[PDB]
């Protein structure tokens, strides 16, 4: 429901706020 | 993330400390 589509958000951001750096995800 | 993100709105700098 609610986590789904937060998580979604969370990948989106991170990827541009890391940049080439990467990023971890864990839900 | 899905915890201090999720629940309230986390700003940029929170979002980076979770860059690798």
């Amino acid at each position: 429901v609610n986590q789904h589509l937060c998580g979604r958000q969370l990948v989106d951001a991170l990827y541009l706020v890391c940049g080439e750096r990467g990023f971890f995800y864990t839900p | 993330i899905v915890e201090q993100c999720c629940t309230s709105i986390c700003s940029l700098y929170q979002l980076e400390n979770y860059c690798n």
